[PDB]
Protein backbone atom coordinates (compact mmCIF):
# COMPACT_ATOMS: atom_id res chain seq x y z
CA UNK A 1 0.00 0.00 0.00
CA UNK A 2 1.03 3.61 -0.61
CA UNK A 3 0.57 6.54 1.76
CA UNK A 4 -2.38 8.48 0.35
CA UNK A 5 -2.14 11.87 2.08
CA UNK A 6 -4.44 14.90 1.63
CA UNK A 7 -1.73 17.43 0.74
CA UNK A 8 1.48 16.23 2.43
CA UNK A 9 2.62 14.35 -0.66
CA UNK A 10 1.91 17.39 -2.88
CA UNK A 11 2.68 15.31 -5.95
CA UNK A 12 1.74 11.68 -6.55
CA UNK A 13 -1.92 12.63 -6.20
CA UNK A 14 -4.57 9.94 -6.82
CA UNK A 15 -5.76 9.52 -10.40
CA UNK A 16 -9.11 7.89 -11.17
CA UNK A 17 -8.62 6.41 -14.64
CA UNK A 18 -11.20 4.56 -16.73
CA UNK A 19 -10.30 2.89 -20.03
CA UNK A 20 -12.81 2.11 -22.78
CA UNK A 21 -12.13 -0.68 -25.30
CA UNK A 22 -14.55 -0.59 -28.22
CA UNK A 23 -14.84 -3.48 -30.68
CA UNK A 24 -15.67 -2.60 -34.29
CA UNK A 25 -16.74 -4.51 -37.41
CA UNK A 26 -18.62 -7.24 -35.54
CA UNK A 27 -22.16 -8.52 -34.82
CA UNK A 28 -24.99 -5.93 -34.80
CA UNK A 29 -24.03 -3.08 -32.51
CA UNK A 30 -25.60 -2.50 -29.11
CA UNK A 31 -23.98 0.91 -28.42
CA UNK A 32 -24.12 3.81 -30.88
CA UNK A 33 -24.18 7.59 -30.85
CA UNK A 34 -27.15 9.93 -30.47
CA UNK A 35 -27.64 10.38 -34.23
CA UNK A 36 -31.17 9.64 -35.41
CA UNK A 37 -32.42 7.58 -38.35
CA UNK A 38 -34.39 8.31 -41.53
CA UNK A 39 -36.28 6.37 -44.20
CA UNK A 40 -34.89 3.51 -46.33
CA UNK A 41 -35.66 4.78 -49.84
CA UNK A 42 -34.68 2.16 -52.42
CA UNK A 43 -33.94 2.09 -56.16
CA UNK A 44 -31.85 5.26 -55.88
CA UNK A 45 -28.15 6.08 -55.69
CA UNK A 46 -27.98 7.25 -52.06
CA UNK A 47 -25.43 7.43 -49.29
CA UNK A 48 -25.94 4.97 -46.45
CA UNK A 49 -24.72 4.86 -42.84
CA UNK B 1 -25.17 -33.23 -0.78
CA UNK B 2 -22.03 -33.85 -2.83
CA UNK B 3 -20.35 -37.21 -2.24
CA UNK B 4 -17.72 -39.36 -3.92
CA UNK B 5 -19.30 -41.88 -6.29
CA UNK B 6 -18.61 -45.41 -5.06
CA UNK B 7 -18.30 -48.49 -7.31
CA UNK B 8 -16.27 -46.43 -9.79
CA UNK B 9 -15.10 -49.40 -11.84
CA UNK B 10 -12.11 -48.16 -13.85
CA UNK B 11 -12.48 -48.63 -17.60
CA UNK B 12 -9.97 -48.68 -20.47
CA UNK B 13 -9.81 -45.61 -22.71
CA UNK B 14 -11.89 -45.44 -25.89
CA UNK B 15 -10.86 -43.82 -29.17
CA UNK B 16 -12.58 -42.71 -32.37
CA UNK B 17 -11.97 -40.74 -35.56
CA UNK B 18 -12.80 -37.04 -35.81
CA UNK B 19 -13.99 -37.56 -39.41
CA UNK B 20 -15.50 -34.33 -40.77
CA UNK B 21 -16.79 -32.23 -37.84
CA UNK B 22 -14.19 -29.71 -36.69
CA UNK B 23 -14.96 -26.16 -37.84
CA UNK B 24 -17.28 -23.16 -37.38
CA UNK B 25 -17.96 -19.72 -38.83
CA UNK B 26 -14.92 -17.56 -37.94
CA UNK B 27 -16.75 -14.24 -38.39
CA UNK B 28 -20.17 -12.60 -38.70
CA UNK B 29 -20.10 -12.31 -42.49
CA UNK B 30 -22.35 -13.75 -45.22
CA UNK B 31 -19.62 -14.63 -47.74
CA UNK B 32 -21.52 -16.79 -50.22
CA UNK B 33 -20.41 -18.70 -53.33
CA UNK B 34 -16.82 -18.07 -52.21
CA UNK B 35 -13.91 -20.38 -51.39
CA UNK B 36 -12.59 -18.22 -48.55
CA UNK B 37 -9.76 -19.60 -46.42
C1 LIG C 1 -15.37 -38.27 -1.20
O1 LIG C 1 -14.01 -38.51 -1.49
C2 LIG C 1 -13.31 -37.36 -1.92
C3 LIG C 1 -11.93 -37.79 -2.38
O2 LIG C 1 -11.20 -38.30 -1.28
C4 LIG C 1 -13.29 -36.33 -0.78
O3 LIG C 1 -12.69 -35.12 -1.19
C5 LIG C 1 -14.72 -36.01 -0.37
O4 LIG C 1 -14.77 -35.16 0.75
C6 LIG C 1 -15.46 -37.30 -0.03
N1 LIG C 1 -16.83 -37.02 0.32
C7 LIG C 1 -17.42 -37.42 1.46
C8 LIG C 1 -18.86 -37.01 1.61
O5 LIG C 1 -16.84 -38.06 2.33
Amino acid sequence: SYGFQPTNGVGYQPYRVVVLSFELLHAPATVCGPKKSTNLVKNKCVNFN
Amino acid sequence: QCVNLTTRTQLPPAYTNSFTRGVYYPDKVFRSSVLHS
